[PDB]
C-alpha cells in the first residue's frame, strides 16, 4: 500500500534556540 | 475501498501539519454566560473569552476565526509516570467569519 | 422447553452475524466521527500499543482497522445479550454526555449509571437494594475512566462479580479486564454519539428480533 | 408492621363503621361524608383535649397507618425505572428531567 | 454464587472452572454467547510496567513524502491567511494544492527540490493564488 | 478430633459453610482452620475450604468474637474459590518451585500411593483440593499466611498437558517404568500437529536445586528424612 507512512525523521522540527552570544567569539 | 491509512493521510488534520499558529474555524456549541466552547474539528474543544467588541454576535452555532496553539494542553509534573491532561485545546478567538 | 430452547436461544448462537450488525458502521463512518483521535503519547498506556497506528506529531492515532473488528464483535455480544433479555447497563462519568447517556438507555430500554458511583453497588447490592435483586448481564462502558483519570471501579466491581464488559477504550486507558474492549475515542462529541446510536439501534433490534422469533414459534 | 391484609381489613372495618354511623345520626349513609364523621365522633364522643390528635377521631385507614411497601422490580427481576441501580432512581429521574428543561429553554410570599 | 478473585484468570475461565466443579448449579445467562463468539483476547489481569533501560514502545511516528515539501511551504510562505475548514472532508488549503502541483510537476520533470519549488510557485502565481513569502 | 495439636486451633474443622446469601448450598465443602491469632483485643483467623474435587480457596476473618470470626472467613473462602488442575484427580501436573515473599514453596508430583509428605498446613489444604500424592519443602520464613498464598498460586499457575500440547502443537507422551518402553499419549493439540521435531537439547540449561541432587547422589544423610510416620 503506497498511503503507508514511512520512517522519516521530523520536517518541522524546529531549530533550537539559541543564546545572544552563540557563535560569537 | 477506502483504507484507514488512505484516509489518514489525505485528512485535513493530517493535511494541516504543526498545530501551532495555524488558523482554523470553529462553531460554537455550548455557552456558560461569558464562556464559549468551540469545536473546530479536533479532538478537544477550546474554551475562549466572550470578546468585548461585538459581544452580542457570538451565539450558539456561530462560526469563528481561531489561532491553535495546541490540540491538547498536557503537561508532566514531578513524580509522575504519565502527563496531565485538561481535555482542553488552547486557541485565540480572532473574530467571527464573515 | 426442550423445543423452545433449541429453537429460540440456540439457534441464534449457530450464526456468525444473527442480528446483521456489520452493515451499522463503517472505517468511513468512524473516521467521519474521529473515532481514530486519542490523547497525546505522554498519556499512552502500555497495554493500549498494539491498538495504536501511530503517533502524529505527538498526537496518538488509533488504528480503526482493529476497531472495526472490535466494535463488530462488542456490538454482536450486545445483541445476543439483549436477544436473551438481560439487564444492560451502560456507565459514563463523563458529565458532557450523562444526559445523551441517560435519554439513549431510556429509549432502548435498559439501564443507566451516569451518577457518582457508590461504594458497594456490585459487590453488595443485595443489601443496597435488596435480597432478591438481580443485576446487570452486561455492562457497557463509554467511558472507562473517571474524573480523576483513573479506572472507574465499576470496571473491577464487574470483574468480581463475572458480569461480561464491553468498553470504549482510549489511548489512555487499560483494556486489561474489559471483556469487549473497543479502541477508540471518547472525547470528541461526534464518537459518542455514534456509539450511542450503534448500540442503541443493536439492543432495539435484537429485542425485535426476539418477539418475532417468539411470534413465528408460537404461531407454528 | 402492618401487612397488606391488615390495611385491607381495616378499610373493611372502617366502611362498615361508616355506615353504622351514619344509621346511628340518621343522615344517609350513601352522601356521608369525612367531616360528618369528624362532627358525629365529636358530639358522641366529647373531649376537650388541647392537643387536637388526643381527640377520638375515626379516619380512613389510608390516613392513619404509616405503611409503605413500593416494589421496584418484577418477577423476571428486570426494574421498572431506567435509573434503578443509580439507587436514588426518584431524585435523578428529576434532575434529569430539569437538566433536560433547562436544555430547551437554552435551545431558545413562597418559600 | 462465582468467584470474587478478579485477578484470577478470566471471568470466562472462573465460570467455567466453577460450572464444572459443581459449585454454580447453572450457567450464567452470558456464558453461552461468550463461548460461541468470544473476544479476540482474553480479559486477564495485568499489572502494567514501566520500562527501562532501552527498551521503547513500538508506537511509530507517522510521516509521509510531501510532509517535507509541507515543512518548506510552512517556512518559506508561511501559514496561509486563509483559515483551515477542518469540518469539510475535501478541504483544500494553498498548502496542499501546493504539494499537489509539486507532486505533479515531479512526476512530468526532474528531481531538483529547489527549481521544483520555484517552478511550483510560478505555476501557483500564474492561476491566480497570493503567495507572499 | 483435636488439629495439629491437643491444644491447637489449626487443622480442625468448622463444618461446612453457611448457605449464601446467593441461595447456593456448599454441604459438599469443608472448612479447616489454618491459624487462629490474637489482635491486640480481637480474633483474627485464617481458614481454607474446599470440596475436595478441585475448587478451593482461603480467607481471613476478624472479629471480636471467636466464633464470628470463624463465620465470616469461611463465607468469605466460599466467594473467592480457586480452581486447582488435577493429574489424574490425584495429584499435580509438575514440580512446582515458588517464592512468595520470604516463603519458599518446592512441590514435587508423585505416583499413586505415595501419599502427602507435606507441611502439616499443605497436608490440610491438599485434602480440602484433593490432593492425594505429593511432595513440599517449605523453606525461609513459615509464615502462614504467605504459605498458603504461594500455595494457591503455584497450585492455580499449573500448566496441564493438554495447554501443553496445545502450545507446542506436539504430542504429549508419558513414559512409565512399570508400564515398559510403552508410549502412552496423554494430551494431543486440538489444532494441526507440528511436522518438526523439538531442538534435542544436549543439555538443557535448567535451574537445579542442590538438595535434590544431593538426595540423588545420596551425600543427604538427614536423620529427619524418610521418617515413618502415620497415613496421611
Ligand atoms: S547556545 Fe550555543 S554557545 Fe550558547
Ligand atoms: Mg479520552
Ligand atoms: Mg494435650
Amino acid at each position: 500500500n503506497e498511503d503507508l507512512p514511512i520512517s522519516m525523521e521530523n520536517p518541522y522540527k524546529e531549530p533550537l534556540k539559541k543564546c545572544i552570544l552563540c557563535g560569537k567569539h | 475501498v477506502e483504507s484507514f491509512a488512505s484516509m489518514l493521510r489525505h485528512s485535513p488534520l493530517t493535511q494541516m501539519g504543526p498545530a501551532k499558529d495555524k488558523l482554523v474555524i470553529g462553531r460554537i456549541f455550548h455557552i456558560v454566560e461569558n464562556d464559549l466552547y468551540i469545536d473546530f474539528g479536533g479532538k478537544f474543544h477550546c474554551v475562549c473569552r466572550r470578546p468585548e467588541v461585538d459581544g452580542e454576535k457570538y451565539q450558539k452555532g456561530t462560526r469563528v476565526r481561531l489561532r491553535l496553539l495546541d490540540l491538547e494542553l498536557t503537561s508532566r509534573f514531578l513524580g509522575a509516570t504519565t502527563d496531565t491532561t485538561v481535555l482542553e485545546a488552547n486557541a485565540v478567538l480572532l473574530g467571527i467569519q464573515e | 422447553s426442550t423445543d423452545f430452547n433449541d429453537k429460540i436461544l440456540n439457534e441464534p448462537l449457530k450464526h456468525s452475524d444473527f442480528f446483521n450488525v456489520k452493515e451499522l458502521f463503517s472505517v468511513r463512518s468512524l473516521f467521519d466521527a474521529r473515532v481514530h483521535l486519542g490523547h497525546k503519547a505522554g498519556c499512552r498506556h502500555r497495554f493500549m500499543e498494539p491498538y495504536i497506528f501511530g503517533s502524529r506529531l505527538d498526537h496518538d492515532i488509533i488504528d480503526l482497522e482493529q476497531t472495526a473488528t472490535h466494535l463488530q464483535l462488542a456490538l454482536n455480544f450486545t445483541a445476543h445479550m439483549a436477544y436473551r433479555k438481560g439487564i444492560i447497563l451502560f456507565i459514563s462519568r463523563n458529565r458532557q454526555f450523562s444526559y445523551l447517556i441517560e435519554n439513549m438507555a431510556r429509549d432502548c430500554g435498559e439501564y443507566a449509571h451516569t451518577r457518582y458511583f457508590r461504594g458497594g453497588m456490585l459487590t453488595n447490592a443485595r443489601l443496597l437494594f435488596g435480597p432478591t435483586v438481580r443485576l446487570p448481564d452486561l455492562i457497557i462502558f463509554l467511558h472507562t475512566l473517571n474524573n480523576i483519570f483513573e479506572p472507574h471501579v465499576a470496571v473491577r466491581d464487574a470483574a468480581k462479580m463475572n458480569i461480561p464488559t464491553v468498553g470504549i477504550v482510549d489511548t489512555n486507558c487499560n483494556p486489561c479486564l474489559i471483556t469487549y474492549p473497543v479502541p477508540g475515542n471518547d472525547d470528541s462529541p461526534l464518537a459518542v454519539h455514534l456509539y450511542c446510536r450503534l448500540f442503541q439501534t443493536a439492543i432495539t433490534r435484537a429485542k425485535e428480533k426476539r418477539q418475532q422469533v417468539e411470534a413465528l414459534y408460537r404461531l407454528q | 408492621t402492618y401487612t397488606e391484609d391488615f390495611i385491607k381489613k381495616q378499610i373493611e372495618e372502617f366502611n362498615i363503621g361508616k355506615r353504622h354511623l351514619a344509621n346511628m345520626m340518621g343522615e344517609d349513609p350513601e352522601t356521608f361524608t369525612q367531616e360528618d364523621i369528624d362532627r358525629a365522633i365529636a358530639y358522641l364522643f366529647p373531649s376537650g383535649l388541647f392537643e387536637k390528635r388526643a381527640r377520638p377521631v375515626m379516619k380512613h385507614p389510608e390516613q392513619i397507618f404509616p405503611r409503605q411497601r413500593a416494589i421496584q422490580w418484577g418477577e423476571d427481576g428486570r426494574p421498572f425505572h431506567y435509573l434503578f441501580y443509580t439507587g436514588k432512581q426518584s431524585y435523578y429521574s428529576l434532575m434529569h428531567d430539569v437538566y433536560g428543561m433547562l436544555l430547551n429553554l437554552e435551545k431558545h410570599g413562597s418559600r | 454464587a462465582g468467584s470474587r478473585l478478579e485477578t484470577v484468570g478470566s471471568i470466562f475461565s472462573r465460570t467455567r472452572d466453577l460450572v464444572r466443579a459443581g459449585v454454580l448449579k447453572e450457567k450464567p445467562l452470558w456464558f453461552d454467547v461468550y463461548d460461541a463468539f468470544p473476544p479476540l483476547r482474553e480479559p486477564v489481569f495485568q499489572r502494567p510496567r514501566v520500562r527501562y533501560g532501552k527498551a521503547k514502545a513500538p508506537i511509530q511516528d507517522i510521516w509521509y513524502h510531501e510532509d517535507r515539501i509541507r515543512a518548506k511551504f510552512y517556512s518559506v510562505y508561511g501559514s496561509g491567511q486563509r483559515a483551515f475548514d477542518l469540518f469539510n472532508p475535501n478541504f483544500k488549503s494553498t498548502c496542499q494544492r501546493f504539494v499537489e502541483k509539486y507532486t505533479e510537476l515531479q512526476k512530468l520533470g526532474e528531481t531538483d527540490e529547489e527549481k521544483l519549488f520555484v517552478e511550483t510557485g510560478k505555476a501557483l502565481l500564474a492561476e491566480g493564488v497570493i503567495l507572499r513569502r | 478430633e483435636r488439629g495439629w495439636s491437643g491444644n491447637s486451633w489449626g487443622g480442625i474443622s468448622l463444618g461446612p459453610p453457611d448457605p449464601g446469601p446467593c441461595g447456593e448450598t456448599y454441604e459438599d465443602f469443608d472448612t479447616r482452620i489454618l491459624e487462629v491469632r490474637n489482635v491486640f483485643k480481637s480474633i483474627r483467623v485464617l481458614v481454607a475450604v474446599g470440596n475436595g474435587k478441585g475448587a478451593a480457596g482461603f480467607s481471613i476473618g476478624k472479629a471480636t468474637d471467636r466464633m464470628d470470626a470463624f463465620r465470616k472467613a469461611k463465607n468469605r473462602a466460599v466467594h473467592h474459590l480457586h480452581y486447582i488442575e488435577r493429574y489424574e484427580d490425584h495429584t499435580i501436573f509438575h514440580d512446582i518451585s515458588l517464592r512468595f515473599k520470604r516463603t519458599h514453596i518446592k512441590m514435587k508430583k508423585q505416583p499413586k500411593g505415595y501419599g502427602l509428605r507435606c507441611h502439616r498446613a499443605i497436608i490440610t489444604i491438599c485434602r480440602l483440593i484433593g490432593i492425594k500424592d505429593m511432595y513440599a519443602k517449605v523453606s525461609g520464613s513459615i509464615n502462614m499466611l504467605s504459605l498458603t498464598q504461594g500455595l494457591f498460586r503455584g497450585l492455580s499457575r499449573q500448566e496441564t498437558h493438554q495447554q501443553l500440547a496445545d502450545k507446542k502443537g506436539l504430542h504429549v507422551v508419558e513414559i512409565r517404568e512399570e508400564c515398559g518402553p510403552l508410549p502412552i499419549v496423554v494430551a494431543s493439540p486440538r489444532g494441526p500437529l507440528r511436522k518438526d521435531p523439538e531442538p534435542e537439547d544436549e543439555v538443557p540449561d535448567v535451574k537445579l536445586d542442590w538438595e535434590d541432587v544431593k538426595t540423588a547422589q545420596g551425600m543427604k544423610r538427614s536423620v529427619w528424612s524418610n521418617l515413618k510416620r502415620a497415613a496421611t
